[PDB]
């Protein structure tokens, strides 16, 4: 670009509208272990 | 940037980092807070660091900024505000940039295709 | 292991194979401590021979 | 010249102590229990006094599930539970009513054989009938 | 894979005398026969996990 | 995994020695020259660079000032207008950093 | 000092207090053997970077001068 | 050690896994005589720093004082 | 395989696991207490496992295999004998196909080329 290059892959513009549903995923801070007294 | 007025706590918690924040909603109780009259509605007090600005401006116009807009409940109300756009502000580029640090995101821990599994 | 298996970890195998010993003396042991233990709190507290 | 009718004394209190020693400790405390405290400070020597042991007694067993985690593959820095960093602590039940009535500890021995296991005896009628027997 | 495994809750009785709301309730309830549905793991009791709602009282530790 | 656990890539010899660990030695160390014979050595470098070595210095420290900056750009312009229209190759010449 | 910013992670010592920071307008103080609060009562979240090794930036240095 | 973005379950130095451990000096001659406890005001800027003064004397010569 | 009678020790250490077992050279101090007379050449002693086995031959030739060869000086041979060719086979496997996890391995920590770098 401005006597500098960066060397990358061909950029596919497709990956933009690509179909991602989101997903259910809770974290529970204070749970379980693997092993208990 | 969050497009409601409400997100899932876990959407904005680490998955391989520990976790010692949290992006709570707004603090409704620091409302009540203030001793004098002031007209609020329900209807902007979800949205997120809004609830807090509006608080610091009824503030600014019954009090100054001199020694009388100086007291508990007027100044944690600039405190949050200031402190609510920071977060957000980097929880969102957390959020654009580094989407697979967060819970929720499929690229936190990748599913394999079944090409990759030699079945 | 292919098919049906995990990955493939190094362990070091123990060959020394533990097991507790399940006798009967040794609660009869037992219960002779706590006789003991059980007494000292009749002869402390519950002793009225004196 | 030492008191010579002193030498190995500390040695035969022990054996004493070994033969008998309710009866040592008896005759060694009878004039310290001539003055006998009341009802109340009796149970509070019982009862923190044996809250103690039970307290070593978990951290014996906490001890065990340390090495089982070592040996399941995780190398333990330090030692006990009391967390220094970002973890979440138990401190033990307090040795007061309000939580005995709350808590009470996990007993081992409910731990149970799911009992569809003895389902699998009906293999056996079954095949005992098929040979004839 | 080993923590996998050992959140696969086990099971604990129900019978319990020393919460004293089960020393009472348990006196009162009727033991029905639990129909075998072809399985090795028909949760019958409760479970042992610190999250379970009836064995939240016990200390897993 | 052990916490005072190192991975050199040099070597190093360690003291068999009673209550103590440490380096005794390096393999194959060589003395260099003493402080005093590395300062007399700098005096006379320093000696003919303050005879020598002073004319002339203004314009070249222009050229070493002008090629510290991040862009090429500026360096020519740098040049151009505080070395009194100096060509690029030419100064990296003077400097040593052509080929 | 203000009241810190709400936080919800906390860390229980006796038994499960819930901690709610929405709760409460302002923190109480935190007892040994009821809770600790998390760390940086007053901090917010930045990106920094590590300065490379003098050394390292110098090979760098010469590299790109040697390049244009 | 937490700061610096390391987690610490347990507490103290007794390690109880594949750890070098490291007890208290004993408290008594043969070991106070070969070690003695790290004093923390030894270590110091290297006195190189000094010559950067160098400099000073220079300016103020060439600035005529 | 080894094909030589000495081996750095720090070649068969793991890099990114703890290091609970080491692949020490022959005990040639366990040929000193044999108390019956053998011929030993020092030309056999360093390779791995070797002198075990030999000290295991030497042992079940003067004594046999009842009663008489159950003596510490000659058990403890066949035991690390048979244990030094089981730690040695694996640890040849573990080469072959695990090279990544010893020290000194340019793979257990690679070294990026140059074009990965930006510059
Ligand atoms: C070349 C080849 C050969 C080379 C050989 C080289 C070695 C040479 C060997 C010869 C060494 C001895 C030299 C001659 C000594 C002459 C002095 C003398 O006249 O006697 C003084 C001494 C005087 O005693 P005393 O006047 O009758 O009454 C004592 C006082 O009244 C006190 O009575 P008390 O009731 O009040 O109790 C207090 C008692 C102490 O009482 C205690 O509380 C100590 C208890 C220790 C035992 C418990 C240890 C803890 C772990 C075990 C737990 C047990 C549990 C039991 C209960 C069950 C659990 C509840 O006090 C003492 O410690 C007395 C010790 C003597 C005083 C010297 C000063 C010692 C201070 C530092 C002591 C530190 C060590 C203590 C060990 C004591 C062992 C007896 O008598 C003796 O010591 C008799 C010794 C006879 C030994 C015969 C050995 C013959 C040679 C065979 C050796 C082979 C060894 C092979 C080794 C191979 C390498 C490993
Ligand atoms: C500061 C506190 C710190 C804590 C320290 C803890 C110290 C360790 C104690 C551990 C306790 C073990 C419990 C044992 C149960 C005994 C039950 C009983 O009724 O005892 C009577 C019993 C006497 O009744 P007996 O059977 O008819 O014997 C009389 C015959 O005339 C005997 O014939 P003799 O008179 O012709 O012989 C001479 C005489 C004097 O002899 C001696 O004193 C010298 C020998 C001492 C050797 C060192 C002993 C080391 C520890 C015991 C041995 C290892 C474990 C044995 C396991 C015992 C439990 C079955 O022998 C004896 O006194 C009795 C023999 C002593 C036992 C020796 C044989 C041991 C092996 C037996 C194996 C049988 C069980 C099979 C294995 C079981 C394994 C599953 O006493 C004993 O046999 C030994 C008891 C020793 C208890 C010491 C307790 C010290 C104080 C603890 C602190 C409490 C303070 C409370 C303060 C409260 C203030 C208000
Ligand atoms: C330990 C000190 C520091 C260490 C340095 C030690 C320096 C060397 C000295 C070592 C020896 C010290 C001796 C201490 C013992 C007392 C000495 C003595 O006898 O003096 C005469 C004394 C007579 O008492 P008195 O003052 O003349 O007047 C009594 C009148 O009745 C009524 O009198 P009053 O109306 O004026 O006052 C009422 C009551 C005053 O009220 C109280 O005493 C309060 C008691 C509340 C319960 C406290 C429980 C003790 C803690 C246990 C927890 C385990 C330890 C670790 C966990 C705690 C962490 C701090 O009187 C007393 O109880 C007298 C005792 C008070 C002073 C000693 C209390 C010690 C408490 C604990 C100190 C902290 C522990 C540190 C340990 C650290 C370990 C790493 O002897 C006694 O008979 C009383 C002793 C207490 C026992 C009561 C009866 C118990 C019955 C249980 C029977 C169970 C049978 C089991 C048999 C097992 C099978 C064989
Ligand atoms: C028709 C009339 C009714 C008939 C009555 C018949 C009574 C028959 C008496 C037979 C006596 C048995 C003889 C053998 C006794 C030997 C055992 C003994 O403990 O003697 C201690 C003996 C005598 O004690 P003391 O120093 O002379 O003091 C006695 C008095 O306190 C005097 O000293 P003080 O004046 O300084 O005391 C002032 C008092 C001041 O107290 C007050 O002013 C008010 C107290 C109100 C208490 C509030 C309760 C609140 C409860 C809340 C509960 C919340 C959680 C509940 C959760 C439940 C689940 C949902 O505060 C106290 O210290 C009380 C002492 C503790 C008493 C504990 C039991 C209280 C309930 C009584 C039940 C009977 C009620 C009869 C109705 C009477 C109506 C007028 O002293 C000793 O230490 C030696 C023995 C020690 C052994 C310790 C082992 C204890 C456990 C085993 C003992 C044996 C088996 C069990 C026996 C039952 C024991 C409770």
């Amino acid at each position: 670009y401005e006597d500098f290059v960066f060397t990358t892959p061909y950029f596919q513009p497709e990956s933009t509208f690509k179909s991602v549903p989101k997903l259910f995923s809770d974290i529970l801070l204070g749970g379980v272990e693997w092993v208990y007294t | 940037t969050i497009f409601a007025e409400t997100w899932e706590a876990s959407e904005y918690q680490y998955r391989n980092k520990a976790n010692l924040k949290t992006l709570p909603v707004n603090h409704l109780g620091k409302l009540a807070e203030l001793k004098f009259d002031f007209v609020e509605y329900k209807a902007h007090q979800l949205i997120a660091c809004h609830l807090y600005e509006r608080m610091t401006i009824h503030c600014m116009n019954q009090y100054g900024l001199f020694k009388d807009f100086y007291r508990p409940e007027c100044l944690d109300a600039q405190y949050y505000f200031k402190t609510c756009v920071e977060l957000n502000a980097a929880y969102g580029i957390q959020k654009k940039f580094f989407p697979e640090h967060f819970v929720g995101s499929p690229y936190a821990r990748p599913v394999p295709q079944f090409q990759q599994l030699g079945l | 292991t292919y098919f049906y298996g995990g990955i493939l970890e190094f362990v070091y195998f123990d060959k020394s194979n533990p097991d507790m010993c399940i006798l009967v003396h040794t609660l009869w042991i037992h219960l002779l401590i706590l006789f003991l233990i059980f007494t000292g709190f009749v002869t402390i507290l519950f002793s009225f021979y004196g | 010249f030492p008191d010579r009718g002193n030498k190995r004394r500390w040695f035969k209190n022990l054996f004493r102590l070994i033969k008998n020693p309710m009866g040592y400790i008896f005759w060694k405390t009878y004039k310290a229990r001539l003055a006998k405290p009341s009802l109340i400070v009796t149970s509070m020597f019982i009862g923190f006094t044996l809250g103690f042991i039970k307290l070593k007694a978990q951290s014996i067993a906490y001890s065990k599930k340390q090495y089982a985690t070592l040996r399941a593959g995780k190398n333990i820095e330090g030692s006990g539970q009391v967390h220094f960093g970002y973890h979440d602590q138990k401190w033990g039940m307090p040795a007061i009513p309000m939580f005995q009535l709350m808590y009470y500890e996990l007993p081992g021995n409910s731990i149970v054989v799911n009992p569809c296991r003895n389902q699998n005896y009906r293999l056996y009628f079954e095949m005992r009938k098929k040979l004839g027997i | 894979a080993t923590r996998w495994y050992g959140r696969q809750p086990g099971h604990l009785l129900r019978a319990d005398t020393y919460w004293i709301p089960n020393l009472v309730s348990q006196r009162f309830a009727k033991h029905q026969p639990a129909h075998w549905d072809g399985t090795q793991n028909m949760p019958i009791f409760r479970l042992a996990d610190p999250k379970h709602k009836d064995s939240y009282m016990v200390q897993f530790r | 995994m052990q916490n005072t656990t190192n991975i050199v890539h040099v070597p190093v010899h360690m003291g068999h020695t009673h209550y103590f660990d440490y380096i005794d030695s390096f393999p194959k160390l060589k003395e260099g020259p003493t402080l005093e014979e590395n300062h007399i050595t700098n005096q006379k470098i320093l000696r003919e660079q303050l005879i020598s070595g002073q004319q002339g210095l203004e314009q070249n420290l222009c050229l070493r000032n002008c090629f510290k900056l991040s862009q090429k750009r500026y360096i020519e312009f740098c040049l151009d207008r505080k070395c009194g229209g100096a060509d690029f190759q030419r100064a990296a010449t003077i400097l040593g950093y052509t080929k | 000092a203000p009241n810190p910013y709400p936080n919800g992670i906390h860390f229980d010592r006796v038994f499960p207090t819930h901690y709610d920071p929405l709760a409460e307008t302002n923190r109480t103080k935190a007892n040994l053997q009821l809770i600790k609060y998390a760390p940086g009562n007053y901090s917010t979240l930045v990106v920094t970077s590590e300065k490379l090794p003098r050394p390292c930036i110098r090979t760098i240095q010469n590299y790109r001068r040697c390049q244009m």
